RNA sequence: GUGAAAUUCUUGGAUUUAUGAAAGACGAACAACUGCGAAAGCAUUUGCCAAGGAUGUUUUCAUUAAUCAAGAACGAAAGUUGGGGGCUCGAAGACGAUCAGAUACCGUCCUAGUCUCAACCAUAAACGAUGCCGACCAGGGAUCGGCGGAUGUUGCAGGACUCCGCCGGCACCUUAUGAGAAAUCAAAGUCUUUGGGUUCCGGGGGGAGUAUGGUCGCAAGGCUGAAACUUAAAGGAAUUGAC
């Protein structure tokens, strides 16, 4: 690891920018993500906010899903968790 | 009776200027005999040496004998509170003594009063200069 | 020391397994110097290894009470529970937290006293961090955990059954074993016992705790 | 000479030399 | 660094690259502005209803779903409040330093972020002056400041 | 001329700390500023635990130790050899003897 | 109590021992090249009250900013005006001792003070002797706060521990290819190859932070602040000797 001497800014390693910051990046690029959260019953299409801030409910017994804490919201563990993307 | 020890209470108390062997009941209310080290020397600046403990120390075990007073738990202390806390120089012949004049000795502690947080020492911010 | 005065011997309570505690001195009956009055020493420091015949204990201090003299012996009862300050002094060391906690609870007999615990945290078996501290919002949930076990297991009946769990470390492993989902809390017991208040004499509730003498 | 004590006899004239100003206004 | 203080602090947000919504989002402009618009009415604000979207109703960004900021939907439809957001949120703390400095006089403490909040009130106040955002007769007066909120 | 980088004293990031008094002059020196030891010794010594072992009314006693720390003054310990005046690429060697 | 003694206390019981009550001050050990705060500064528990940094954020506004004459908040200790308190320590004062002398260093008794409430003062070696904001330029490990991931143990998802990474902070170690009069500094570097923005401030040593005027203060004092005259050196860092 000389230095950037022997790497190349303009196409850096895929893998490195995976842990820098994320304004520190090439280009800034969200940490986060959205999640369709599916409880142990019905209504399992709710969509949440990885780093959520709000304890959000489900219609049906209100199934409390998420909890805010200083970082990725607190899933339970009966509520299963899967991801959505662009 | 005989072999089963009667106890008594040395309260040792050394400073660097004096050293008092005081025997009280197991309560510390009563007294055996209070002989301090500038009772056996002539100078009030050997009071503190360790010969006037080992003197001192001979006469409580001679006295400590005739009332039966078998065994003795030592409670050394030093001055305490605001002041030095390490015992004076004449702590450990006070001992030594009673343990070579046929003495026997229970429990050892050290009973210096430590302060949580003093009152202020004297001699000044500068403190004492020589 | 005088050709006058007693020799009275000191009699521990039933709880203990040695009684004989050492000997006393009175003035005999001179003038207005009662000897039962003068008895009322009321204060005899004991190490708890001599009352129970094993060494290990020897860090602890009993604090007994002569209540009434009685038959050429005293009856002392129980008046508090210290430590060395051997103990103590080993206890504390560098590169650690200290916690320490105190309450006033009571028992039913209106014994109004003071109950210290201290604790210290303990490193890990695979521990490379060399100090083992713990922050100040951990200690706070640590000194609540201490204060509500100890109202917890007292509030309860007499005495009598209280330094039967002193004796033991009884109130210390319940709350090192109540801790432990903050910190691993090594060390733990009850430091000191002061006792703020007593009811009275009760005249005869002593002899309930006293052999035949 | 120790500069402090050569504040504090600066001082000593100040104060005298407004007393003798003050006495005679 | 923060203006009154010597924090260095960088957290923030990182917003994506791509500005087009993202595909799964299957909500019609016109249910996010009657969402937006039932938010301004139960007495919210732009920064708390801008969570509520992303958080409950799967709205990333509403600048993207709907091409148009959060306060410039507001004022189109003429719910926008009185006085803008950041605005009040200090006036209120102002007024709840000032309240509690009220009884405290030896607090010597609060006195000394009581200025550094009554600055940060001023020089808002003077900005939002410049570009016509408040009445040129506006005055933050601390008596009856906490009549307004 | 700054004979030392940390100014004599472990002051880094505050302004203030409470002095303490030296237990040989009370002289008030910064806590952080004055030399600490800690010492942990018999209550008796060598010569003295032999004597005071046959003594002991039973085996099982263990001698008691005693602990003290103890803070000294720039001037006291230097005066006590409990710290000497060392060369000067040897000022900055922390490491404790042995 | 002292290197040694005396001033002082004491058979009316001094010093010492045990129990108990009261008073005021103080928060040991834990305590660290650790934390918080604009600085001064802040260290027993618990409750309340408002505030704050950092972290997390696919929340919001949209240049709202940096530094700042004038003008303001806060500002150790000592000091001033009154009320309370008044343990310990202790300027002034007295006495003992040492000394050629001792209005000092050493002992003892002590006044203002040390503590607190309501007001004044506005100074410190108030120091990192290093103004604030911004960018870049070597490496390393440790540590504090938050967060992300992995991991396999706990008399118990989470907490404690281990490993990796990111941001923020207090520092530390090695080395110039840098700078510097050098000590030394990873900033005190990116400077005759001289220019990022901005505030304050120095011009040989004395006289002198003095005189006087102005101004704030009850005062002690603070801010602003010369001139005549005198002088060839004063000073910084390092080197070899001498002590
Ligand atoms: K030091
Ligand atoms: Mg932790
Ligand atoms: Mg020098
Ligand atoms: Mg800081
Ligand atoms: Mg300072
Ligand atoms: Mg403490
Ligand atoms: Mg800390
Ligand atoms: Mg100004
Ligand atoms: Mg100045
Ligand atoms: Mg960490
Ligand atoms: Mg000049």
């Amino acid at each position: 690891m000389v230095l950037q001497n022997d790497i190349d800014l303009l196409n850096p390693p895929a893998e490195l920018e995976k842990l820098k910051h994320k304004k520190k990046r090439l280009v800034q690029s969200p940490n986060s993500f959205f999640m369709d959260v599916k409880c142990q019953g019905c209504f399992n299409i709710t969509t949440v906010f990885s780093h959520s801030q709000t304890v959000v409910v489900c219609p049906g017994c209100q199934t409390v899903l998420c909890q805010p804490t200083g970082g990725k919201a607190r899933l339970t563990e009966g509520c299963s968790f899967r991801r959505k993307g662009d | 009776r005989e072999g089963e020890h009667v106890f008594g209470v040395a309260h040792i108390f050394a400073s660097f200027n004096d050293t008092f062997i005081h025997v009280t009941d197991l309560s510390g209310r009563e007294t055996l005999v209070r002989i301090t080290g500038g009772m056996k020397v002539k100078a009030d600046r050997d009071e503190s040496s360790p010969y006037a403990a080992m003197l001192a120390s001979q006469d409580v075990a001679t006295r400590c004998k005739e009332l039966g007073i078998t065994a003795l738990h030592i409670k050394l202390r030093a001055t305490g509170g605001n002041k030095t806390k390490t015992p004076g120089p004449g702590a450990q012949s006070a001992l030594r003594a009673l343990a070579r004049s046929g003495m026997k000795i229970g429990r050892i502690e050290d009973v210096t009063p430590v302060p949580t947080d003093s009152t202020r020492r004297k001699g000044g911010r500068r403190g004492r200069r020589l | 020391p005088f050709t006058k005065k007693q020799w009275y011997d000191i009699k521990a309570p039933l709880l203990f397994t040695s009684r004989n505690v050492g000997k006393t001195l009175v003035s005999r009956t001179q003038g207005t110097k009662i000897a039962s009055e003068g008895l009322k020493h009321r204060v005899f420091e004991v190490s708890l290894a001599d009352l129970q015949n094993d060494e290990d204990q020897a860090y602890r201090k009993i604090r007994l009470r002569a209540e009434d003299v009685q038959g050429m012996n005293v009856l002392t009862n129980f008046w508090g529970m210290d430590f060395t300050t051997d103990k103590l002094r080993s206890l504390v060391r560098k590169w650690q937290t200290l916690i320490e906690a105190h309450v006033d609870v009571k028992t039913t007999d209106n014994y109004m006293l003071r109950m210290f615990a201290i604790g210290f945290t303990k490193r890990r078996p695979n521990q490379v961090k060399r100090t083992c501290y713990a922050q100040a919002s951990q200690i706070r949930q640590i000194r609540r955990k201490m204060v509500e076990i100890m109202v917890n297991q007292a509030a309860s009946c007499d005495l009598k059954e209280l330094v039967n769990k002193f004796i033991p470390e009884v109130i210390g492993k319940e709350i090192e074993k109540a801790t432990s989902s903050i910190f691993p809390l090594q060390n733990v017991y009850v430091r000191k016992v002061k006792i703020l208040k007593a009811p009275k004499f009760d005249l005869g509730k002593l002899m309930e705790v006293h052999g035949d003498y | 000479m120790r500069a402090k004590w050569k504040k504090k006899r600066m001082r000593r004239l100040k104060r005298k030399r407004r007393k003798m100003r003050q006495r005679s206004k | 660094g923060r203006m009154h203080s010597r924090g260095k602090g960088i957290s923030s947000s990182a917003l994506p690259y791509k500005r087009t919504p993202p595909s799964w989002v299957k909500t019609a402009v016109a249910d996010v502005d009657e969402l937006i618009t039932k938010a301004a009415k139960k007495g919210q604000m732009p920064s708390q209803i801008g969570v509520l979207l992303r958080d409950q109703h799967g709205i990333p960004l509403v600048k993207s779903v709907t091409g148009s900021k959060i306060l410039r939907i507001l004022k189109a439809h003429g719910l926008a409040p009185e006085i803008p957001e950041d605005l009040y949120f200090l006036i209120k703390k102002a007024v709840a330093i000032r309240k509690h400095l009220e009884r405290n006089r030896k607090d010597k403490d609060s006195k000394f972020r009581l200025i550094l909040v009554e600055s940060r009130i001023h020089r808002l106040a003077r900005y939002y002056k410049r570009t016509k955002k408040l009445p040129p007769t506006w005055k933050y007066e601390s008596t009856t400041a906490s009549t307004l909120v | 001329t700054f004979k030392r980088r940390n100014g004599g004293r472990n002051k880094h990031g505050r302004g203030h700390v409470k002095y303490i008094r030296c237990s040989n002059c009370a002289k008030c020196c910064p806590k952080d500023k004055a030399i600490k030891r800690f010492l942990v010794r018999n209550i008796v010594e060598q010569a003295a635990v032999r004597d005071v072992q046959e003594a002991c009314v039973h085996d099982g006693y263990v001698l008691p130790k005693l602990y003290a720390k103890v803070h000294h003054c720039v001037s006291c310990a230097i005066h006590a050899h409990i710290v000497r005046v060392r060369s000067r690429e040897n000022r900055r060697n922390r490491e404790p003897p042995q």
